[PDB]
């Protein structure tokens, strides 16, 4: 009580004064608004969102070279006077961005595919952790990289780990789904997305099985054939129009690679075109190591019998395999899985992927 | 007074919630004014900040770098120094 | 009594939030909460209905049979219309579906409740009109004595936030309270062909109207005695609420042959 | 009149002549503000222009594009293309409606001739269907004698044997050489233009059509 | 419907609509932007036909360039059932 | 004098006139040689 | 007090004094956008009867983990990404759906797909967004996507890539639950009998994990389904069912459901006050005429 | 100490501001696209009294009034978009867009490459940077400077680079419009922007406006609309109209970029709208080394390289491949942990580039 007051009044004292002398000004209904722009007469014109607009005198609560346009700044009565400034509401990465915030996974719990992932390290984990290489030479990272594999198999768990290390956002953008096939929806979109990157940066711009404007054409008509164009031509002039070492780093994604340009790709900000290797017997025990770590089974499983009859087979297998055998056991009622099941389970899915015939198989 | 909170770094040894409650904690010391409690702050986060680092405490320390309290400024630099060492240059350099 | 008087500006009951407090919406687009009466509080009070609101008083001035009007012009009343049974003799197929389905729930709704089918709520008509279908439209009204409401479903189409749902609402309550009715919704494809594979967009204002329409017709008509005729130019697909049983229920075709 | 065929020639500048010569008001009417999203307000604005035409008389209206008065199609897209039809139709109702009087001249412009309603078989409309060619030897000489009075040149240049040399050009295109021949002047420390000077001109892009051609082994 | 109305009372009329696609389209490609006012237009037309009140003291004459652009409304007998072609 | 009301106008017991603001709203006013029948003509302010 | 208040707090303010006076109710637009909540649906097993090979695997995949979690999560087995249906159509693809919400007392959600196609700048986009948002707070949840469908219980809708496009956007979700949050809670179920609208993330696994058949009826099943169709309604009371289901052959549930309201009209006409055992047989005979079409 | 001062500001700012406030409300109270003085009592005709509305009209024919100063009112005030015109009190800017585009005021990307792209910047040179240097040379002579340049080969060979490092040396404005973007579907809303765009640029005027692609707007004609050629024509032949129809030479820049060139029209190639055609497509042996030589300086190397060896690989290059060759055996090195530079790993990254570029 007594102790804090004798602080206490004076810090008080200033802040009260000050907020006295704003509120009487301030007081309401005071309109919130919009500023248009900031004019050459040092006023500013408004938009005023009860439908006139004003050009307004300026009340220094922050300085007109600390405000920018578009910024909302709360406006008096008739004339408009920017009585106090406020702060931006409903910033759109919760609109055209599937937010996943510190995602999951890591290098260590698919380990085994270590000489792909010091590629894909390069161009976005290591910038940030060890800037000086990349600042002394006077080269950038690559702004962008692309990953070629399949989801759940591999593209997707490089993807959720290498954004994790960075501790950036990783925004999830469905490439497809764009798709809007009508002359107006997909350009701004995609510059929505780049503009809201930018700002609350470094932020993952992932953008999921791009297929769909992976064409070029040499001559455009019509709109069934331009809107497609359009698309594809927003992306190549927003990477060409501006460059970044790592405000916006871009994964695209699509299942093999053989379906984009190389003239969208673009070379010199995307130097690296990272592939996809299937998991060998050494990372197979490590797949299977960390999902055998979640369960509850029996003692006569053999995590080194079942990989070795296994013949080259991909991380999605042994996803499936561990979800596969457990089903085995539910059915029978009962929470111990025995060897049994895994192979029954391994069998099913090595068959399928080794069926080829007459042209693998010859 | 500036033993006390300096004390709390030894007292918070061990204890896992604890670490992570410090960051709740200087936020109640920004609040707290007074020049004795303004001073001490830079040390308090310094000590805690070299047995568990926190990303937190140097964003801030940057800040009191930059500082027009005299005293402030003084302890915020010695603290950083404290922080990157372990290495010659980082973050630092 | 004198204090709450006219001149009044029209306002519809939204709903009630406590006790002697209710929300109306009024139609300029001022949204007040205002009192109700304590004899209009108790007995006389429906959770949505049209009223008569005072401009000063912020008051129930007084509750209105529903029918309250809109800025797009008013829907056509016909008692007996003047089409029945005009061409005939060779329809024998689309005379015997019309029969059975249309005229016998407005006649008796109890038969289909007792037996336990559901009764046709809603039917839809497709093949021409103007060309034999119309006129047993009509005939059917008539023959049942029921009002025709002729109403203008290429007409919400009006460019405004809501006149439209508001209208709509005044016309499915007015029905039930004249019934036995035939609600008839010319061109119900003007409102209601839209998204199936996005295409047909810019038909986000006829989005309310049909959220309105499908709350007040499978709401109402649990044993119907209030028919509802839908009519396209030839056959149009329909947003997947209207066409799944509840409502359109009956498919009548017109024949080719 | 309906024009259609190549600018790039002075198809503006001749329209401007015209309207100097005959003493007309010229009007340059924009067909993109007409096709107004809104209603009718379109049609209103066709109505303005030939009274204000009327009162002003003689007056050319001279229409920038032809495609929104025109591009209506033949399609079940023509359903879309409302607002174009409407704008075209009474311009030319309202020109029929007094066709003995000549007051107002309506001129349209486009490099090449669109898809248009019926209106080229009759006089009350826009009856004259007026094509450009290219010059010949005779019109980029004389082309060349007014670029000639405008800028520097050392007096000497030849508009006939330049006129040779250069196969296939236009007006415009005439107008470019003259800018090359003064970047050959700006790097060489001259400020007059010699033969030479234009020579070298006429061998670097104006992009359309430049002759240089001499390679083949 | 003041078009209507006065041609009932200042009958004998002409209604003479003028390129008929823009309140008697067919619809753009079955899409919409603004082909929904062409068809709040044209329900109105078929509704004063189809009507109790009939034509022929009123007459209504529909012109256009080209019929593939007039709705199949129209084209179907008993809304236009004359039509006379330039030869 | 200006700030005035105008009219624009489309239209072209004792006799009764229309007018059509630009608001948007239609008045009566009388055509009884109170208000002269020069002073309407369409199209016009 | 601020706590009462929240964002998207609709409140009543003094046009006097501007001051919140109480509060209504929270406010949303996806829900109003042809999105919609059904609680309890009316849906049985016995509705659509005869799916005993379904049965078991549908309450493995669906129901066990619902019911218990923290089961599947010891057990070794992460939670099913999605369920497809795959088998004849017109059955009770829909009505499957609603039965199993109903059963482990979850909302039913039905999302039309092109709906989720506004031809503006993102507001579509949000409204994606959103249905993941609501469907979180609301959980647990069926989330079944209506236009992948062709069922004559309802109507076929859906055409072109404009529920392709959406059907994917579905798949993604689900990695994105397993992943940063590592929850999963809300099932989303897929019904199609067609191939033009499908994924090559359908065929992927780690991405959707059960493909779940859906039989045929046969005489045994059509008894079941037309058992509960009569008993929901009057009807004459020496009935066999079985024998009017021998009579159909080759007829989905959806069938079942119109041979009653077929021999409904026989009923009404002859003024009868329930349905007899006679106007079934010859409602029976009406569907075979159809399906043999020359 | 911070928070101090900012009070001290605040009620500095603030007692000004009050007492203009009351002044405001006492009269009872630039860009603009109409003038709407919503009253005027203060100010043929003799006074003004203007405000241009669809709602209402209050018409005067005549601005100036060097007292009062006319201006306050209910406040957009200026020039008129129907020319009643608000004439000089408070700056009106000829009808001043309020519809905005990006501006890049001094865009900071200096000389990519001067050596192997030696005659393309010279072309820029002459054309853009010499007239805002010297303006007087162009007038003596007579000549006008090329309008508009387009730049062929690929987008983003360092075409972008090396236009951005003149407009710096000059201090001149980069005006973006990008023209996937305006393709709406909404009756003339494209053709508007266009016209906003050159209006706003003649005010702007030493600007160097940079139109992307034009592959994907004005890429046919020849169709006479189809809906989507029909809107994207009208904005096309719209944005010819407004460059033959004139704005200044030596100041006012248009540079067009296309990756393909099969879009082009007889009305796109002629003079006043394009004059130049600057090369980005292919360079020599000579010319591949000596941008690879260029972007290596920067960075430590440890030696034995020639550039020549490096230049060897390439059978055909496009600018966007030799920036991706340096950069790449950079990180070939970072991946071993180093700061130089190798002639290994140019080599290796040569292999890779140009492989995946095939197809």
């Amino acid at each position: 009580f007594v102790s804090n007051s004798e602080i206490l009044k004076p810090f008080e004292k200033k802040q009260e004064e000050e907020k006295k002398q704003l509120e009487e000004i301030r007081g309401n209904p005071l309109s919130i608004g919009t500023l248009e722009e900031i004019i050459d007469d040092d006023h500013a014109i408004v938009t005023s969102p009860t439908m006139p607009d004003y050009y307004v005198s300026i009340l220094s609560f922050v300085d007109k070279e600390l405000l920018e346009p578009g910024c909302s700044v709360l406006l008096h009565h008739k004339t408009m006077s920017i009585v106090g400034v406020l702060q931006d509401d409903a910033d759109p990465m919760v609109s055209v961005m599937k937010m996943d915030k510190s995602p999951t996974e890591s290098y260590s719990d698919i380990g085994g595919l270590e000489s792909q992932i010091q590629e894909i390290k390069e161009s976005v984990e290591l910038p940030l952790t060890h800037p000086e290489l990349y600042e002394e030479m006077g080269i950038k990272p690559p702004k962008g990289v692309i990953l070629y594999g399949a989801p759940g198999t591999g593209k997707t768990l490089l993807a959720k780990a290498v954004a994790n290390q960075t501790s950036a956002t990783f925004l999830r953008i469905v490439g497809s789904e764009l798709i809007q096939k009508y002359l107006g929806d997909g350009p701004r979109l995609c510059r929505q997305i780049f503009k809201v990157a930018g700002e609350n940066a470094p932020s993952i711009v992932f953008i999921d099985e791009i297929d769909a404007i992976g064409t070029k054409r040499y001559d455009s008509n019509s709109g069934g054939e331009r809107e497609i164009q359009r698309t594809m031509l927003e992306l190549l002039n927003q990477l060409d129009g501006f460059d970044d070492r790592g405000d916006v780093k871009v994964i695209m994604a699509t299942n093999k690679i053989e379906t984009l340009d190389p003239a969208l790709i673009r070379p010199g900000r995307i130097d690296r075109k990272i592939l996809f290797e299937n998991p060998d017997l050494s990372t197979k025990k490590k797949i299977l190591g960390i999902h055998t770590s979640k369960m509850n089974l029996s003692e006569d499983v053999n995590l080194e019998t079942l990989v070795t009859t296994k013949d080259d087979l991909s991380g999605a297998d042994i996803q499936a395999m561990c979800t596969e055998a457990g089903l085995l056991a539910l059915r029978e009622r009962r929470m111990q899985v025995t060897a049994e099941d895994f192979k029954q389970a391994k069998e099913r899915v090595m068959k399928n992927k080794v069926e080829e015939n007459l042209e693998g198989l010859y | 007074l500036a033993y006390a909170v300096l004390g709390i770094a030894l007292i918070a040894l061990g204890e896992d919630i604890g670490k992570e409650m410090s960051l709740r904690h200087f936020g109640h010391l920004m609040h707290y004014g007074n020049e004795h409690i303004r001073r001490m702050v830079p040390l308090a986060m310094g000590i805690v900040s070299v047995s568990d680092p926190q990303m937190k405490v140097f964003d801030t320390l940057t800040r009191f770098s930059h500082d027009a309290d005299l005293e402030v400024s003084m302890n915020s630099i010695f603290a950083m120094g404290l922080c990157g060492a372990g290495t010659n240059n980082a973050r630092l350099a | 009594k004198r204090i709450q008087s006219v001149p009044l500006v029209i306002g519809q009951f939204l709903e009630p939030i406590d006790q002697n407090t209710g929300i109306v919406s009024s139609t300029t687009g001022m949204s007040y909460v205002v009192r109700i009466l304590s004899t209009l509080d108790r007995e006389l009070l429906k959770p949505s209905m049209s009223v008569a609101l005072h401009r000063h008083s912020n008051a129930l001035v007084d509750i209105l049979p529903p029918d309250s009007d809109s800025s797009i012009s008013v829907m056509g009343e016909n008692e007996k219309p003047d089409v029945t049974y005009a061409d005939v003799g060779g329809l024998d197929m689309q005379k015997q579906e019309i029969r059975e389905a249309v005229e016998l729930p407005l006649v008796q709704a109890d038969l289909y409740e007792q037996i336990g089918i559901d009764p046709p709520r809603g039917v839809l008509l497709y093949g021409p009109p103007g060309t034999g279908k119309t006129m047993l439209v009509k005939a059917v009204a008539n023959s049942t004595k029921a009002a025709f409401i002729r109403v203008n479903g290429s007409e919400f189409v009006h460019k405004y936030l809501g006149e439209g749902p508001r209208m709509v609402r005044d016309v499915f309550r007015l029905a039930r309270e004249n019934a036995p009715s035939i609600i008839f919704i010319d061109e119900v494809d003007s409102i209601a062909t839209k998204r199936f594979d996005a295409q047909t967009g810019s038909d986000r204002e006829v989005q309310r109207i049909l959220i309105e329409l499908l709350t007040q017709m499978d709401g109402f008509d649990q044993s119907t005695n209030v028919k509802v005729i839908m009519a396209t130019n030839r056959a149009d697909t329909l947003d997947p609420a209207l066409l799944r049983p509840g409502r359109l229920d009956r498919k009548i075709e017109f024949p080719s042959l | 009149a309906l024009m259609y065929g190549p600018p790039g020639t002075g198809k503006t500048l001749l329209a401007r002549a015209c309207a100097a010569q005959t003493n007309a008001t010229f009007l340059k009417l924009a067909a993109p503000q007409l096709v107004q999203m809104y209603i009718g307000e379109g049609a209103k604005l066709v109505r303005d222009a030939f009274a204000l035409a009327k009162e002003k008389a003689p007056t050319i209206i001279f229409i920038d594009e032809l495609d929104a008065i025109g591009t209506k199609r033949f399609d079940s897209e023509k359903s879309g293309d409302r607002e174009v039809q409407r704008t075209m139709l009474e311009l030319l109702n309202q020109l029929d409606g007094f066709s003995s009087d000549d007051r107002v001249k309506v001129l349209a412009a486009t490099n090449r001739v669109d898809v248009l309603d019926p209106a080229l078989l009759r006089s009350g409309r826009l009856d004259r269907k007026i094509e450009f060619p290219l010059p010949s030897e005779d019109s980029r000489a004389q082309i060349l004698q007014i670029h000639s009075r405008k800028m520097t040149t050392d007096d000497d240049i030849n508009w006939q044997e330049l006129a040779r040399s250069t196969d296939e050009f236009n007006g415009a295109q005439l107008k470019a050489v003259t800018v090359e021949a003064g970047m050959i002047a700006l790097r060489n420390g001259q400020s007059s233009v010699k033969h030479e000077d234009f020579v070298e001109g006429i061998s670097e892009v104006q992009a359309r059509k430049s002759k240089s051609v001499s390679f083949y082994a | 419907r003041e078009m209507f109305a006065y041609a009932k009372e200042h009958e004998p009329c002409i209604i003479f609509m003028d390129e008929v696609d823009a309140i008697g389209g067919r619809r753009f490609s079955e899409g919409t932007s603004a082909d929904r006012e062409i068809q709040r237009t044209l329900m109105e037309l078929l509704t004063q036909m189809d009507g109790f009140d009939n034509l022929g003291q009123t007459k209504i004459i529909m012109a256009t360039n080209r019929p593939d652009t007039l709705d199949p409304a129209l084209l179907r007998p008993g809304r236009l059932d004359r039509k006379v072609e330039i030869p | 004098q200006l700030p005035y009301l105008v009219a624009n106008v489309v239209e072209v017991v004792g006799k009764a006139a229309v007018v059509k603001t630009s608001s948007r709203q239609t008045v009566f006013l009388p055509m009884v040689g109170l208000v002269d029948p020069d002073k309407l003509k369409p199209n016009d302010l | 007090n601020v706590k009462d208040l929240k964002a998207s707090q609709r409140v009543c303010l003094r046009s006097d004094s501007y001051m919140l006076h109480k509060v209504l109710e929270n406010k949303a637009d996806p829900l109003v956008s042809l999105m919609m909540v059904e609680k309890v649906p009316d849906s049985t097993y016995d509705m659509v009867g005869g799916l005993t090979k379904q049965i078991k695997e549908i309450k493995e995949v669906i129901e066990l983990p619902v019911k218990h979690p923290e089961l599947f999560e010891s057990l070794g087995i992460a939670q099913p990404k999605g369920v497809i249906l795959y088998g004849p159509p017109g059955t009770g693809k829909t009505l499957l759906a609603r039965a199993v919400a109903h059963h482990t007392d979850c909302k039913f959600i039905r999302v039309s797909g092109a709906e989720l196609v506004q031809k503006y700048i993102g507001e579509g986009s949000r409204m994606v967004r959103e249905l993941f948002v609501m469907a979180r707070e609301h959980a647990p949840s069926i989330i079944f996507m209506d236009e992948i469908d062709s069922i004559g219980s309802t109507r076929v809708e859906g055409s072109g890539g404009g529920d392709s496009e959406v059907q994917r956007t579905m798949l993604e979700l689900l990695n994105q639950l397993d992943g940063f949050e590592t929850s999963k809670n809300i099932k989303i179920i897929m019904a199609t009998n067609r191939l033009d609208i499908l994924d090559p993330a359908l065929l992927r696994p780690g991405r959707i994990d059960r493909k779940i058949e859906f039989p045929p009826p046969s005489v045994a099943a059509r008894a079941e389904i037309l058992r509960i169709h009569s008993r929901k309604m009057n009807l004459t009371r020496g009935i066999n069912l079985r024998k009017v289901a021998e009579k159909m052959n080759g007829c989905s549930g959806a069938d079942v459901k119109g041979v009653c309201t077929e021999a409904g009209m026989y009923a009404l006409r002859e003024r009868r006050i329930h349905v007899t055992q006679e106007d079934f047989e010859l409602a029976v005979g009406k569907v075979m005429n159809k399906n043999q079409e020359t | 100490l911070k928070q101090t001062e900012n009070d001290l500001k605040d009620i500095e700012a603030r007692i000004k501001e009050k007492a203009g406030v009351k002044e405001s409300d006492t009269g009872l109270a630039h860009p603009l696209q109409v003038a709407r003085c919503t009253k005027i009592i203060k100010g043929e005709d003799a006074k003004y009294v203007i405000n241009l509305k669809q709602i209402a009209k209050f018409v005067v024919g005549l601005g100036e009034r060097v007292s009062p100063t006319d201006i306050e009112e209910g406040m957009r005030v200026g020039v008129d978009r129907s020319k009643y015109n608000i004439e000089l009190p408070l700056p009106p800017r000829i009808d001043p867009s309020v519809t905005m585009m990006t501006v890049e005021e001094k865009p900071d990307v200096t000389y990519s490459d001067v050596g192997g792209c030696k005659d393309q910047i010279e072309k820029l040179r002459e054309v853009v940077e010499l007239p805002l240097l010297s303006p007087e040379r162009f007038a003596t002579l007579g000549i006008d400077p090329p309008k508009g340049i387009l730049l062929y080969g690929p987008p983003g060979t360092g075409k972008t680079l090396c236009a951005r490092a003149v407009a710096n040396r000059t201090d001149a404005t980069f005006i973006r419009v990008i023209g996937s973007e305006l393709v709406q579907k909404y009756v003339g809303e494209g053709a508007r922007m266009v016209r906003e765009l050159f209006e706003m640029a003649r005010t702007k005027k030493a600007c160097i406006i940079f139109f992307d692609e034009i592959d994907a707007v004005g890429g046919a004609r020849f169709d006479d609309g189809a809906g989507g050629d029909n809107e994207v024509q009208r904005t096309m032949l719209e944005l010819i109209t407004q460059l033959d129809g004139f704005d200044p030479r030596g100041n006012i820049k248009v540079m067009f970029a296309t990756n393909r060139p099969n879009t082009l029209d007889p009305a796109l190639l002629r003079p006043g709208r394009i004059d130049r055609k600057v090369e980005f497509s292919l360079p020599d042996l000579e010319g591949r080394a000596n941008i690879f030589r260029i972007h290596s300086k920067s960075m430590s190397v440890e030696r034995g390289i020639r550039w020549e060896l490096i230049s060897r690989l390439c059978p055909n290059s496009t600018g966007a491949e030799l920036r991706s060759v340096c950069t790449e055996a950079g990180m070939f090195a970072i991946r071993a942990r180093r700061k130089v530079a190798t002639e290994k790993d140019f080599l290796k990254a040569v292999d890779k580039v140009i492989s995946g570029y095939k197809k």
